[PDB]
Formats: C-alpha cells, structure tokens, sequence
C-alpha cells in the first residue's frame, strides 16, 4: 500500500511496483498564476490535456565509469509535441512539472543514483583564467533531449560540492530498495511569467554516487529512462514561431 | 445540461519558536513492531529519530537563544563591497555597482537564489597616507540610462534630478539608505539563461548568466573644485543588508573564486572539501 | 520603534521573526511517515 | 509489524529486521525483591542506568564441525563495566537478564541453532569411575567471556539429552526464517539474594542441531555474536573487592 503506485496525467499513466515515496518540492503544488500576482494584460491559453501528459525521453546506458548527466527544463520539451508548439508561438510561459526516472536492476546488482532538482542551475567554465576566459557552449548549457555528461560531478560542474546537494529536492535510486524516483516541482522564478526559450528554470540531475557493480554472467546493459510531464501549464503573448 | 467536464494545500506549518527545544524523560523499550532507529534515506526525507527514542534521557528545561541565527541578524552586518580609486592630476572616478567582486560578503549571499532586501551604504574615504585633509567631495548616483559624467567639471554634476551627497574628508563618513530597486520581484544571483534572442555561439558566449534585473547603475565621485588639486584618494563602500527576505537555499561554495559575474573554477586544481588524513580507521 | 522620515525603508531593523518551518526541507514527502514505524511497507 | 523490533535498554539499543518473537522465561518479568521476601537488613544499591545496558561479548565462528557452546551468567559480566565493579564490592546480588544472539546468513545458506536458557546448569565429568573420580576444572565450569565448547552436545555435557531440552525457555535460529533469538529471564533461585561470584544462576547455550551447509563460492565465515543485558539489578553488603 506504499510500494505500489500509479500516476495518471492526461492520456498517459505510469505504474510502479517497487517505488519509495513521492516528493513535493518545497511542500507546494503547481497551480495557476493568481490575479494578485499577474502583470500581463492579455488572456492566457490553458490547453490542460494536450500539454499535461507524460513525455518519455531517450534512455541513458549506465556503465562502470559513468561520471553522471543533466537536462534543462523546459528545454527538452520545446521541440516535442504540442507543448513544443505552444512554447514557440507564445512569448510567455508558466508551468510545473512531475518527474519520474526509471532504472531497474536485478537482485545481484548494486549501486545508487542521486536524482535531484536544482533551481537555476548555472554551468561553470573550466579554466584558470582571470580575464580572456572560457565559457560553455550553447549545447553544453542548453543540451536538449540528449542531455550532457558531467566532467566533474564532485563539484556539479559549478564549483559547488555534491555532498551538500541534498538540500535540493531529491530522491535516491538504491538498487536493493527501489527502482524509480518521483519529484513534483512547482514554478520557481522571480517573475510570474517568463520566456521558455531563453530561460530554463531548473535542471534534473542523475549522478551515480556508488558505482554499478555486478558479478560475471549478469545482464550488462542497464539503461536509465526519464519520463517527465508538465502540470498546470499556461502560455501568453501570441506571435510567430521562434525556436 | 451543457457539456459537463467544463465545470470541473501544502505540507509545512510554521510555528513561532522562541528558545531551543526541551527534552522529556524516557524509559526502556522491550517490545516488537515499533522501531524508531530504522530509516529509509531513499524517500528524500531526513531522519526523524529523536533522542528520547534512542537512549534514556532526563527532563531538561532548555533556555538557549535561537535569536541570532535568523536571516535578519545574519545579514545585517556591513562589509566591504567596492573600492574606488581616484587620482586627481582625469579628475573623477566611476564604479559600476556590483557587489560580487569581494569575497567575504559574496559567499554569504550565494547560499540563496532569490533575495529581497534594502541596503544601507557607507563611504569611508581616505588619502593614500591615511587621510584627513579638508577637501570637499561629491558622490553622484547615476541610474541606468542617465548620462555618466565625462569631465572633471562637466554639466552632469549639476545634479538636478538624481541624488548626490556632499561631504568633506574630515567629516564622519556619509551614510544613506537604498530601497529595492530591481524591476523583478527578487534579486536572483544565479540566472540560468540568456538575456536576448538569437543564435548563441559555441566558442565564447559572454552573455550566459547575465541577469539585467541586477544591474543598478554607476557611482561617480569627484573633488568639488575648479583647479585640479593633486591628491590621491580611495573610497571604500560598505553595504548592510537590512529588511532581508531569502528564498530557495543552495549549497555553499567550496572551490576558490575566479571572475565577478561568472562562477568559473579550474578543473586541473580541484580542492577537496575535507582535508586529508592518514587512514580511514583512525580519527586524529 | 522610531523613524524620522516618511519612507519606510529608511528605518532600522523591524520586529523579530521568531518562526521557522523546517518541514518543507526536512520531510517534503506526500505520504507522511511516522517515527515509530518502518518507512517502507 | 512483527518481524521488525527495537530494544532500547539504558544507553544502548538493538535493531532487527528479520526477527521471530520475544520469549519471556516462565511468563514473568524481572522485578525488585519485595519486602515480604527480603531477609537482609541493609539498604540495597540500585544504579539502574549504569548496570542495565546491552553488553556485547565476543564473536564465535560457526563452522562445519562445531559441536556447540555455553556461558555462565552472571559470570561473563563480573569483569566488564560498572556491573563488574558492583558485583565485586558487594556480597549480595539480584538481577534479571535480556539475551540476544545475532547470527545472519544469506539466502543460499542453511542450518539451525538452538538458543536455550538452562537454570542451574551443572557440568558433568567424563569418566567411568565409581570412586577417585574426574571433576571439571574451574575454567570449564565458570568459563567467562570466551565460553566453552561442548564435548558431547547430545547429552549437554550433563547426562541429560538434548531432545528434551525444549522444556527450557528457548528459540531457534533457522537461517531461512530469522537471524536472532531473544529470551528475557527473571531471577530464579531458592534464596532472595545470593552471591554473584560463587553461584551462577543459569547458562546460555547455543548448539547447532542441523549443520551449516553452503555451496561453493559463498561467504565461508559465519560468526555468532551474543549481546546480553541485566535488568532490575540490585546489590547489597558492601565490602572490599573480591574477584
Ligand atoms: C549617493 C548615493 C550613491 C550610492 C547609491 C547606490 C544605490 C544602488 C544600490 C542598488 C542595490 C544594490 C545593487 C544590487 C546588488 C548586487 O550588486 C547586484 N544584484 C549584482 O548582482
């Protein structure tokens, strides 16, 4: 009655039989923008079925010497589905999310992942220059659906240590206990509406802390799939398409 | 009668806490089924095992203070944010107001993502040999868009609209209060995004992380005189954060700092968070 | 509790806050767990 | 809600996740001596935290050809801790106990132990003499913390068969079911107070009935640890130290 769960959003549903729990980020639910906090004077669009559903990204194979991964939200969904078409025709944007990272392994495998959610996750450059200076490319800061591997996961590629990164909303995927992590995140920004193309709010991060080990003869290919879903999404400022 | 489906809370709870928590007396547990020592860290929650359920405790009426640890008493301590060098003989000096250049107050402010505060500046101006020479100074505040002064005796120093402070070197240091001047609803120290649209490059994009909601203007200073006096000056600007609210905590910096606006580090020399010891099986 | 100006930001530090709410950082989960029970069953 | 337990006594606590149940010896709890049954006329000392806590003895490796083991209580705690110092300065003694024998093994191991509690367990000699006669040494009768291995576990080294030894308070450690046995014993003696140095009341006994078997490649070292704890202990008759 606690290890079994089902999450139906839109026309899609996720079952699980070996879950742990569900984490609300900072104790709050994603909701629509109230009238006392809105600053635009147009009426927003709210599709509410066509954009609030579970989108499944690609799978990441987890190996012995993986140094870890990061996506940007809502960067990964600007080109998939009707959420990718409403986020290009409209200047303004507001949503929550509901994340789910699946990774199964047998009773003879061991290891652990750290699935956390970092608001305003800024990538650092990797040079000893005091001004010129190195800055990350656009496919490194805004990677898309294929993510990006960390170079230095010990400092999260931002000069900030992983050992204190449990202050963010997070779960663990311990292969002897569970196989999935679920984090529900509200809209966290200093402005009520903001653009979905320039500004990615937060970044999902999956880093294997204890490495994958298995005895000989076991299944060598352990993939990590990620299924995300917008919640309470609304757009504004209709114009022509800009990607 | 019409289409039907057109018709179709939180967790935390704040408590006013004055002193630290007490301790109630305990006893011994000899029973099965009820276990407070077993946790599950995979659920994303911390352990809730109190010390009354691990050992046998006594009754302690605790009277310690939890007052100095709040975010108002932690940030209302003024520290250095900028040093303006003025050598007279172009005759003036400017300073783009950016407090991310000095490292004592930067690392305290990088614990959080969004902060909403008022400030209280103080300008301690001395000479290069110690100070105290009776000359008169002018400190303008130039908002973004206002014309910066282009000369020692230019017309932008008439100062009919924007604020300015006249004070001698031999007076007590000048001190003002500054409101929340951002167009957003919070100063954000980490902006994962780009300011403008367009094709962003791969080699060197110097605009990644630039948050224009934080750029607050330019601070100009001259010596109020006609003939160029010949004396080298330094001002020191001290900011005190007051009436401060903070959101979304984040981990504290562990790597040594590099640039003002960018959170760079070198990957060839990554300093470990814990200093080394001999082995794992001994404590000293 | 005094101010010599009409501008509310020119005042000193305001009244003390005295509150904290650690349940949004320590235990941000839906199924609320007790202490004396196993968290996974 | 029955396989999980925690036992907090004093400043120490034992968790278990694969237990069976807890046995009260003869249906009674250890208590203090009432005034209608006391025979001394001095006031007893009752430390109640410093002497009522879980003391962990050494570990016994369990092998293929183990013939079994026995300790004497309160012999094993006359030299450890503040219970070992209150039992030397004081002539009189009274307590209960709370025993716990830990032994874990994997899902591919098999075997069973018999953890019983024998009041007034007298060691026999092993000679066919009718008077001289052989009698056991002092380190065989009162072994201490290192215990003593049985010579003939089929007759419990006392001419009394093991097959009827389930009349004592006991549990089993079956390696497919549990990993720990807990027995809570009151004070069983014909006198209200008695000396803690001459007279050991009962003896804990761990005998492997079905032997340890494991297939090749498994972990070969299976230890047996024993953690005991006095309960409701009180002393009397203060004098100088006698060990
Ligand atoms: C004669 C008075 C001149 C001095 C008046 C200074 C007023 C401007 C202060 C604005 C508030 C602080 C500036 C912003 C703080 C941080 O440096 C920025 N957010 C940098 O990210």
């Amino acid at each position: 009655s606690d290890r079994v769960a089902q999450l139906t959003v839109g026309n899609s549903s996720i079952t699980t039989q070996e879950a742990a729990n569900i984490v609300l980020a900072y104790g709050e639910w994603p909701e629509y923008c109230p009238d006392t906090d809105a600053t635009a004077v147009d009426k927003p669009t709210r599709p509410d079925v066509s954009v609030n559903r579970f989108y499944t990204l690609d799978s990441k194979m987890w190996q012995e010497n993986s140094t870890g991964w990061y996506w940007k939200f809502p960067d990964v969904l600007n080109k998939t589905g009707v959420f990718g078409q409403n986020a290009q025709f409209h200047y303004l944007y507001r949503s929550g999310f509901c994340l789910h990272v699946q990774c199964n392994a047998s009773k003879f495998h061991q290891g652990a992942l750290l699935v956390a959610v970092i608001p305003e996750f800024v990538i650092a450059g990797r040079g000893s220059n005091t001004k010129e200076a190195p800055h990350p490319g656009f496919t490194t800061t805004f990677p898309g659906t294929t993510g990006a591997t960390f170079y230095d996961p010990y400092v999260l590629d931002s000069g900030v240590p992983l050992s204190q990164a449990l202050i963010y909303p997070h779960q663990w995927i311990n292969l002897r206990t569970n196989n999935c992590a679920t984090v529900i995140v509200p809209y966290i920004n200093a402005v009520p509406f903001d653009s979905a193309i320039n500004h990615s709010n937060f970044g999902l991060i999956v880093i294997p802390v204890s490495p994958l080990k298995y005895s000989s003869g076991a299944t060598t290919a352990i993939p990590i799939t990620i299924t995300i879903a917008p919640l309470n999404s609304e757009f504004g400022g209709l114009r022509q398409a800009v990607s | 009668d019409p289409v039907e489906d057109i018709i179709h809370r939180a967790i935390s709870s704040a408590t006013n806490v004055e002193s630290a928590a007490n301790t109630t007396p305990s006893s011994h547990r000899l029973e099965t089924g009820r276990v407070p020592a077993l946790q599950a860290a995979e659920t994303g929650a911390t352990s809730n095992a109190t010390d009354e359920n691990m050992i046998e405790t006594r009754c302690v009426v605790n009277r310690n203070g939890v007052l100095e640890t709040t975010i108002n008493h932690f940030f209302s301590r003024s520290g250095l944010v900028g040093v303006v060098n003025l050598t007279d003989g172009t005759g003036y000096a400017t300073w783009d107001i950016d407090i991310m250049g000095f490292v004592q107050l930067r690392r305290k402010c990088e614990m959080f993502t969004y902060m909403r505060f008022n400030a209280e500046f103080t300008f301690v101006t001395t000479t290069e040999n110690g100070g105290a020479r009776p000359y008169m100074l002018q400190y303008m505040y130039v908002p973004p868009g206002a014309p910066k002064p282009t000369g020692r005796d230019a017309f932008q120093w008439q100062t009919a609209t924007n604020p300015s402070v006249f004070v001698k070197l031999t007076d007590p240091p000048a001190q003002v209060s500054v409101p929340f001047m951002s167009p957003a609803s919070a100063y954000q120290w980490f902006y994962d995004g780009y300011p403008t649209f367009g094709q962003h490059p791969e080699t060197s994009n110097t605009t990644y992380g630039l948050c224009p909601n934080n750029m607050m203007g330019t601070f100009a200073v001259r010596v109020v005189s006609r003939e160029a006096s010949q004396l080298k000056l330094q001002t020191r600007v001290y900011m005190k954060l007051k009436h401060v609210r903070a959101w979304v905590p984040r981990p504290i910096r562990s790597q040594p700092y590099l640039l003002k606006n960018f959170p760079n580090y070198d990957s060839s020399k990554i300093t470990n968070s814990a200093r080394d010891r001999s082995s794992i099986k001994q404590a000293n | 509790n005094i101010n010599y100006y009409k501008d509310s930001y020119a005042a000193s530090a305001t009244r003390q806050d005295f509150t904290q709410d650690p349940k949004k950082f320590t235990q941000p989960v839906l199924d609320s767990i007790r202490e004396l029970s196993a968290p996974l069953n």
